[PDB]
RNA sequence: UGACGGCUCUAAUCUAUUAGU
DNA sequence: ACTAATAGATTAGAGCCGT
């Protein structure tokens, strides 16, 4: 039997109204038939046998739409056979539609007003439906729930394919197998900075902890020639990496702290020989390319130094190596700005403002490509790059970041 | 090859207990969990401000269509969503003259300037509440731009703070927001363009007004029963810190109750962002007693979370005041270590809800990502995930992730898809910003309606 | 302060170690 | 005991732009 309420309207524009109203009517127990909710033969079929009401979402375009007037024309025809004057109900929604441009098949009828607020119109619509004794089922949120999801709460679906995510963690490929604690307390002249040594080294207790050997420090550390190379404490790094090493001389936490300090100092030092221009941050160290150092100021077909209006933007990175969860080199992306590609703008506010605007242009792929290309410049061999910590002691960094795979994806 | 586990989106209850994942869709389709009869407006502004407010209310009476209707859902209209009436003609208007604002602004003392600017509005609000028989549910303060830019010991913080003893829900609306079209930065275009996001603005303002007027737009249900999700925030006073607590739990009727649990807990210490044992014991006794009075029995778990890590002494105090049969879980949520995941091939960020498990005691959770529901990612740039560390106690690192993700979905101050940080922490932050903006209160109200 | 988010700039604490008071 | 330095750590804030 005819127990369905046909809803007609413009296909590309009136979707929002009809979707809300159809879902609203479905939630109330009615049986609604909307093309968006759910071919011309089929459309006519319902209006000719299945439809019990013909609600016309009337607007300044729904009355100029050739396909809608055809649905009206068949609706006028069906209305006559049913001997029901109350078959077509003109829901007027458009603000500027004012009862003088209505098509002649609807002008003779009284609309249901939705121009001022949808809620009263739905209140008006329901009143007309009950006044006309349109049957309706129970508003059970079960089969109705199905339509709701089929419409929106099924769209929530999460495509279950596998994706690969490129992070900004670069693992440390290798460490020296042994950590050495030298003794130059009697050999360390007063006022000398441990940071000025050619190799990274930290003054822990009455010792000097570094990954270099004793004679590695000779020009920087004088009297080390006379120093007995047996005045040093040896500690397997892997033991401390596992946390096993925990002697009263030094704890595992402190030893890993010193390892991190050596890593950061070594990264800072290598950047000096890597030929990258440094820009100081508040609490970290940024590195970027002086204009002209790269070929055509770009690498790996990815532009790393460019121009923004009167200023030159320079992609920059800052490295902080961490041992947790596992030894990696956390790299962070930055943008540095110069006047003519030579010297840095000395206003932090101006630099921040320039970056905030430049950030709009770049995207996910834009940041990934720039980061990966900038890291690949650091590469010494084919698949990594080494950081100097001793004369013959190297630490190897993968030039590719760690890949993370996920079981979840979107339409993209 | 590193494996990322996925945490699915939780569902939030709506009218008749129906579930959805987006407030902007769940409300527009189903309606609020609890319906109010209507909202009596209250306006403290100029004639210009009153005209703007009435224009905006009548504007949100009609449906609001934003440019990208597909990605951000449109606004049906206030009564069409919430089911109550919000008319612009029921305004108990209290006029503020630009001249009295001008004489206030000319005072040399900046602290006295801001105190007097707060005092004008709050005293007019108090006068109307005690004199006008017209019941006002929410007082909407249409402030001009001169207040916002000249006055900068904050106007908003003190204004919300100095009304706490009277318990008056308030909503500040800068006239730049309501009249954004007629507020241009001399170029001929609006200072901030709401054109493509007008519908979302209507959503946010209407949701804030509905919440502050006694309505509950939506409630949560995808959280473990018997657990009191409790959040601490520390705020600086210059050398004192100020702890504020917010608690969320399921009741006997299985209804989530989200309420603040704040008591004064001031600590002056060299070692900052830590509580003395007395303050911690007070904190926990207050929360446990609140749960006891709401539900009768004691919680089966006290899921304490914070942006900082707990030391030994305060945890021992926590355990000492805790009864038997109740477990304590202290979780630290940090958002500082940059772990930016770039998708290999594509142009849209990692999906929200992905989680990287470090180990049995830590994880990374992407509470900000790309949500297919709106097709609009919550982050313009690459989203930094939150580091969830089970500092103390025993817990399942995936259960904690899903619990935090659930707690990220109760921001009533904005009708966004979900919050980047758990809501209890953000609302406790707001409380701390407000409760520390005036004199100490004997008993601050425990309803967020007065704060947000 | 309708909001959210990224970022930038400061600041302190904690811990270790040495120096000094 | 207390100050200074070198760190990394852990937290605050202030703010400034984007949408
Ligand atoms: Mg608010």
């Amino acid at each position: 039997a005819r127990n369905k309420i046909f809803i007609s309207h413009a296909a590309p524009d009136d979707n929002d109204f009809t979707k809300w109203l159809a879902l609203k009517l479905i939630a109330l127990g009615y049986e609604v038939w909307c093309d968006v909710l759910f071919f011309w033969k089929v459309i006519d079929k319902e209006i000719r046998e299945g439809a019990i009401k013909f609600l016309l979402a009337t607007s300044e375009i729904a009355i100029k739409r050739d396909g809608v007037l055809k649905e009206i024309a068949v609706a006028e025809k069906v209305k006559k056979q049913l001997k029901d004057d109350n078959f077509i109900i003109p829901l007027i929604i458009d603000e500027n539609l004012s009862y003088d441009d209505l098509p002649p098949e609807i002008i003779r009828l009284n609309a249901v007003d939705f121009k001022k607020s949808w809620a009263v119109g739905l209140q008006d619509l329901l009143k007309a439906l009950d006044d006309q004794k349109v049957e309706k089922n129970s508003p059970d949120p079960d089969k109705s729930n199905a339509l709701y999801q089929q419409i929106f709460l099924h769209n929530k679906g999460i495509i279950e394919r596998e994706e690969i995510y490129d992070s900004n963690w670069f693992s440390i490929l290798s460490f020296p197998k042994e950590l050495r604690f030298h003794d130059y307390e009697k050999l360390m002249p007063k006022g000398f900075d441990v940071r000025e040594l050619t190799y990274p080294a930290v003054r822990y207790k009455n010792y000097l902890c570094t990954f270099a050997w004793e004679y590695d420090f000779m020009h920087q550390l004088p009297k080390t020639e006379t120093y007995n190379s047996s005045q040093t404490i040896r500690i397997p790094t892997e033991e401390i990496l596992s946390g096993k090493y925990d002697s009263p001389f030094i704890g595992n936490f402190e030893c890993q702290r010193l390892i991190v300090q050596l890593l950061n100092k070594a990264f800072e030092l290598r950047m000096k020989e890597k030929g990258v221009r440094e820009y100081p941050m508040s609490n970290k160290m940024g590195y970027w390319f002086e204009k002209g150092k790269l070929e055509k100021d770009k690498f790996n077909k990815v532009l790393l130094v460019g121009k923004q209006k009167d200023k030159h933007w320079h992609f920059g990175i800052s490295a902080a190596g961490k041992l947790y969860p596992f030894p990696v080199l956390m790299i962070s992306s930055h943008i540095f700005f110069t006047k003519d590609g030579k010297e840095l703008i000395e206003s932090k506010k101006i630099q921040h403002a320039a970056r905030r605007r430049q950030g709009k242009n770049w995207w996910n792929d834009d940041w990934r490509n720039k980061l990966l290309a900038f890291v690949k410049y650091l590469s010494d061999d084919e698949n990594s790059f080494y950081l100097e910590v001793g004369s013959e002691e190297k630490i190897y960094i993968s030039n590719e970041p760690v890949q993370f795979v996920g079981k979840v994806s979107y339409n993209m | 090859m590193k494996e990322l586990i996925y945490i699915h989106e939780p569902n939030i209850l709506f009218a008749n207990g129906q579930k959805c994942a987006d407030p902007r869709d769940g409300l527009a389709l189903f309606g609020p969990f609890t319906k109010i009869y209507g909202i009596k407006s209250g306006v403290v502004g100029t004639q210009y401000g009153l005209s703007i407010f009435k224009n905006y209310i009548n504007h949100i009476q009609k449906p609001i269509y934003n440019a990208n209707n597909i990605t951000r859902p449109m606004f049906p209209g206030f009564e069409a969503v919430f089911g109550c009436k919000w008319d612009a003609d029921n305004v108990v208007f209290k006029e503020v003259t630009k001249e009295e604002i001008e004489k206030i602004l000319y005072t040399e003392s900046n602290h006295k300037r801001t105190y007097d600017l707060v005092s004008l509005f709050i005293n007019k609000i108090i006068t109307a509440n005690k004199n006008e028989d017209e019941k006002v549910d929410v007082w909407f303060l249409v402030i001009p731009d001169e207040i916002y830019q000249y006055c900068r010991a904050q106007f908003h913080d003190q204004l919300k703070a100095r009304l706490l003893e009277h318990t008056i829900p308030t909503q500040i609306l800068r006239e730049s927001t309501l009249a954004w079209r007629d507020f241009k930065n001399k170029f001929g275009a609006p200072k901030r363009d709401f054109s493509k996001i007008e519908g979302h603005l209507a959503w946010t303002i209407s949701t804030a007004a509905f919440y502050k007027a006694g309505g509950k737009p939506w409630k949560l249900s995808d959280i473990r029963s018997g657990v009191c999700y409790l959040g601490l925030v520390y705020k600086q006073i210059e050398p004192k810190n100020a702890c504020c607590a917010a608690q969320m739990f399921l009741d006997n009727g299985d209804g989530t109750v989200f309420k603040g649990e704040v008591g004064p807990w001031y600590n002056q210490e060299k070692h900052e962002f830590h509580l003395n044992p007395k303050e911690a014991k007070a904190l926990l006794t207050q929360a446990l007693n609140s749960y006891k009075e709401q539900n009768g029995v004691f919680p089966k778990e006290i899921f304490i979370h914070a942006k900082t890590k707990f030391n030994g002494q305060e945890w021992n105090a926590f355990q000492e005041v805790t009864p038997e049969g109740t477990n304590l879980v202290g979780v630290t949520i940090t958002k500082t270590k940059p772990l930016k995941l770039f998708k290999s091939e594509g142009n849209y960020p990692i999906m929200r809800g992905n989680a990287f498990i470090v180990n049995e005691r830590s994880a990374f959770l992407w509470t900000v990502g790309y949500v297919p529901k709106t097709e609009s990612t919550l982050s313009m740039e690459v989203p930094n995930p939150i580091f969830i560390e089970i500092n103390k106690g025993e817990a399942d690192i995936e259960q904690v992730l899903k619990d935090v993700l659930a707690l990220t979905k109760l921001n009533y101050n904005a009708c966004i898809y979900a919050d980047g940080v758990p809501v209890t922490l953000r609302f406790a932050d707001k409380i701390g910003e407000i409760l520390t903006a005036s004199t100490e209160l004997k008993a601050p109200p425990l309803a967020f309606k007065y704060y947000i």
